[PDB]
Parts: C-alpha cells; structure tokens; sequence
C-alpha cells in the first residue's frame, strides 16, 4: 500500500550486486505487485554464491 | 562488459550489441597505469539521463 521507487536504489552506487530474476532490473517502474516480502540477513561474502 | 549485460558501464559507458560475434581480452595493469598515490586520468560516468 505504497509507491515504490526503484530508480533510486538501483542507481545508488553503493550495492556490490544487484541480480535479478523473474523481473529486469530497468523495467520495474511499470509493474505492480500485490505485496512485495524484503527478505533481510547478514552472509560471509563467500556465500553470495549459495 | 558482455551482450545482454547492465550496470553504471554497460549503460552509461559501454554498451554492447546483444548479437555481439567477438572476443574480450583482458589483462591487470598495476604495473603500468596505476600510480603512487591514485592516477586520476581515467574517468567514467556513473549519471545519464
């Protein structure tokens, strides 16, 4: 129940990834979902991987 | 640096056909543009509307 801007996030230059699947990357803006589930952890770089 | 490829480079820099027939060479540098200090004469662009 909100407005999303993905623009931001994306073109911040502080990620070290930024993959995704399903979806591209740019065109995002366009889409709406019904929910979206932020899935937050800390991993050893190595895992990345996995 | 790849067809099909995103990022602040592939976008913004250097963009490449997503036909492309080529070949990417590569190899380090650090004994011959790398300066004490940072060599500041490389630039990029991480903005474009």
């Amino acid at each position: 129940n909100c407005v999303a801007d993905y623009s931001v996030l994306y073109n911040s230059a502080s990620f070290s990834t930024f993959k995704c699947y399903g979806v591209s990357p740019t065109k995002l803006n366009d889409l709406c979902f019904t929910n979206v589930y932020a899935d937050s952890f800390v991993i050893r770089g190595d895992e990345v991987r996995q | 640096i790849a067809p099909g490829q995103t990022g602040k480079i592939a976008d913004y820099n250097y963009k490449l056909p997503d036909d492309f027939t080529g070949c990417v060479i590569a190899w380090n540098s650090n004994n011959l543009d790398s300066k004490v200090g940072g060599n500041y004469n490389y630039l990029y662009r991480l903005f474009r509307k």
